[PDB]
């Protein structure tokens, strides 16, 4: 019957291209932590 | 008709366009680009912690230079004179 | 066994619905909207047609004074003309010079053709539905005709049917409507007793045989020529006549949702627009017990050939292995794909084909055949044709 | 000239208005309403009246069994006794002594009396408006009946007038009613096709001279007694038999606002609620210039007796000096003092005596005698009756 | 006819009360004012 909202197919490829984005997100946010727990380790050294 | 091919790779993925659409590809476009603003805002915070890192020894006297190498690309370079 | 279903208003399109009584076998019933005609009160107004200007043989006064009577009469005129000198074949037909007068009389009736040709000013308020459904019930259609109002029931081979109630209330009439023979236009009528001259409505009367008549006409008499027995007058042309050259198309052809006008009595036949839902009491004689059913295993589905249409473009073969012999119910379990089997014949080591209505391209179907799911892989192609003459779900 | 007014929906209280056109001389009319009609647009969904149980001779099978066919028709029950012996005027009617079978069927028509005894169940959409009234014109009282749509003009003493349209919009009607002979009750009666035994629509017909009825008696057929030829039968009595019974009071006295009902057709009568409005076309023939008039000056109002009721309950002599013998008009400038005097004779040098109608026990008033104006010191006192039996405004 | 919302009369009397109050909260308003201007002369002292 057709007529609806996806999304839907193309597989693979679609994985292809999703996998590209998000993964530098989570890279800032490792980052981010590490800088805060950097940042906790001078708080202590003082 | 308008063939909505699967792939490969993307290529296809904006052939579906054509098929149920006008709208579809504008939303994702959208998306691609909040997603490249938060890569842009993580770059930008990585930096200031970075800048965070380099404080204190930000002052004077010997201490990296050292540190500065192995050192987030400045670190060094930077230490030098 | 009660069973409650909601399909959409679309005369023409075909919807099955499942039928699960627990302990019994399933059941499946192909519904069809056949019409939904629409029918509204109306408080006649008034009606309209053409006029006729009664006017009698002028009174010609030789050799003195005539004077004008007031005659309760519908546009009603009245003139007395001093110093008029006529004539006729043998000569003069007054004695005195400058000493005559012609008393010049008229009014407005209703014309002869009121009975045959006339218009109807109708007041439409609220409107009453009716209709018309088909239902493969037992392997045999039958014709459902009731109220889609959800109380009005109707047995048909011992099975109760309650149509509606709707889930909208659109008409194509408004609240002010005229009619005239077989045609039906959405207008803004003068109310009675305010018709003005030369328009729709310059002449108001209750019924075709009615006694009393309105009449605004702007009917004036003039002064006759030199010599001549005559009643000259100026006045407005008939309203209804100018209106029947001046009308346009009428709601047959302007109405939406591609209504159809019928007349005597006014009503709209064909709409659609909004959802219906249906209530069917299945007598406890039309279903079996499910210990008395067969199942299946192992069944792999091939598509040979597929076209994705309004139609069943696709074919389907399915292999299966079945227990025994007897009846199995076949429904899609994708609501993208409708299957055109209701039910089937199955024996042991066997095969079945199937006719299937699809939209996407690349289409992934589970197929439902008695108790057991199978997985159909199918890369339909494209129509020939990008309109179609009949609607699809 | 055209005069609008507004005047509130009560009956039998008198509104006096101050047609002032420029250049002519004022004219007062007194508008009293005696009437107000309300008709809704009805839709019949169906009828009930009293049912008649059909049952024919049963048929006694001696030495045999006799086989029950399912025949379609309202409330059909069908029932075969063995081992029965039944017993006539000259002994026993079978041979058998337990082979013996009866054969008891029957089923629900409607009786005779639904053309005539029956309740029609209507369903009220939207109503409208329309009454008479009356006007005292040019000393004259005059009645006006018509539609209170603000389009259905009524000509009286060659004055157009034109009522409503209706500001309100309240009906004591419902969106179901139930009408029996003169009677209209508010009730929230079952559907078409789902009337319950031994209440109100227990057999639903579609007109008192349709052919197709719905029935739901619970009629079940019990076994006949010892030697006995019979059909006994379990079955709930006429619902319609018993609402005519337990039905209570009507709307004629149920009803708000002294709401008065009537039938054929079913509307609602003389309905205090909302304003009216009235166009009145009064004619230059009944117009006076100024000039043709005369003044006034130097005046002053005394009032020898007053008592603040609802009519007029305070007597006041005006002095005046007038310019020539001439008809003036009379009306208060103040909306809380009522004038009884529209229009009096004025000479020269002389008096005149008013009737007025107050509520205020501190009464100062303008009065308005042609084109001066006059003020009115007045100290009214209560009456001695609290309630009275007339309106007043 | 008749009925509606007042006020109205009886004059004279009505006025007799009416005159009654308001007066005080004039004073108090006066006096107000007044202490207010005896405050400004000390600020003007200091």
């Amino acid at each position: 019957h057709t007529t609806l909202g996806v999304q839907d197919i193309s597989t693979t490829a679609m994985s292809w291209v999703q996998k590209i984005t998000g993964g530098v997100g989570l890279i800032v946010a490792v980052a981010a932590l590490i800088l805060i727990v950097v940042l906790c380790v001078s708080f202590s050294r003082h | 008709s308008t063939n909505g091919t699967a792939h490969g790779h993307p290529h296809e993925i904006i052939l579906y366009y054509y098929e149920l659409y006008p709208t579809m590809t504008v939303v994702i476009v959208s998306v691609a680009s909040f997603v490249l603003l938060s890569m842009v805002g993580t770059a930008v915070g990585m930096c200031v912690c970075a800048r965070r890192r380099c404080i204190t020894p930000y002052e004077l006297t010997p201490g990296a230079t050292v540190p500065f190498l192995l050192s987030l690309l400045c670190c060094v370079r930077t230490t030098k004179a | 066994y009660e069973h409650v279903t909601v399909i959409p208003n679309t005369v023409g399109v075909p919807y099955k619905t499942l039928v699960n009584r627990p302990g019994y076998s399933p059941m499946v019933l192909e519904m069809e909207l056949l019409s939904v005609t629409l029918e509204p009160t109306l408080s006649l107004d008034y009606i309209t047609c053409e006029y006729k200007t009664v006017i009698p043989s002028p009174y010609v006064k030789c050799c003195g004074t005539a004077e004008c009577k007031d005659k309760n009469l519908p546009d009603y005129s009245c003139k007395v003309f001093t110093g008029v000198y006529p004539f006729m074949w043998g000569g003069a037909y007054c004695f005195c010079d400058a000493e005559n007068t012609q008393l010049s009389e008229a009014h407005v009736e209703k014309s002869e053709s009121c009975k045959t040709e006339f218009a109807s000013a109708y007041r439409a308020h609220t409107a009453s539905a009716s209709a018309k459904l088909r239902v493969l019930y037992q392997g045999n259609n039958i014709t459902v005709t009731a109220y889609a109002n959800g109380d009005h029931a109707v047995t048909v081979k011992d099975a109760k049917f309650i149509v509606g109630p709707m889930s909208s209330a659109w008409t194509p009439f408004d609240n002010k409507i005229v009619v005239y023979k077989g045609d039906v236009y959405n207008m803004d009528y003068p109310p009675f007793g305010a018709g003005r001259p030369g328009q729709f409505g310059d002449i108001q009367s209750r019924t075709p045989e009615s006694k009393d008549v309105y009449a605004n006409t702007q009917l004036v008499l003039q002064r006759p020529a030199a010599g001549t027995v005559h009643v000259p007058y100026s006045q407005a042309p008939s309203g209804f006549k100018y209106w029947l050259k001046e009308r346009g198309a009428s709601l047959q052809h302007t109405a939406p949702f591609g209504c159809q006008i019928a007349t005597n009595p006014v009503r709209a036949v064909n709409c659609a627009v909004g959802n219906m839902p249906i209530s069917i009491d299945i007598p406890e004689a039309a279903f079996t017990r499910v210990v008395d059913a067969p199942s299946l295993t192992d069944m792999s589905c091939e598509v040979p050939a597929c076209t994705h249409s309004s139609d069943f473009g696709g074919v389907a073969i399915i292999k299966y292995a079945a227990s025994k012999k007897g009846k199995c119910a076949v429904h899609s379990m994708t609501n993208a794909v409708t299957i055109r089997e209701a039910e089937i014949e199955v024996e042991g080591n066997s095969q079945l084909q199937i006719s299937f209505s699809t939209a996407l391209a690349s289409a992934e179907f589970r197929v439902q055949v008695c108790s057991t799911q199978v997985h159909c892989a199918a890369e339909c192609h494209p129509p020939k044709d990008h309109i179609v003459n009949y609607p699809a779900s």
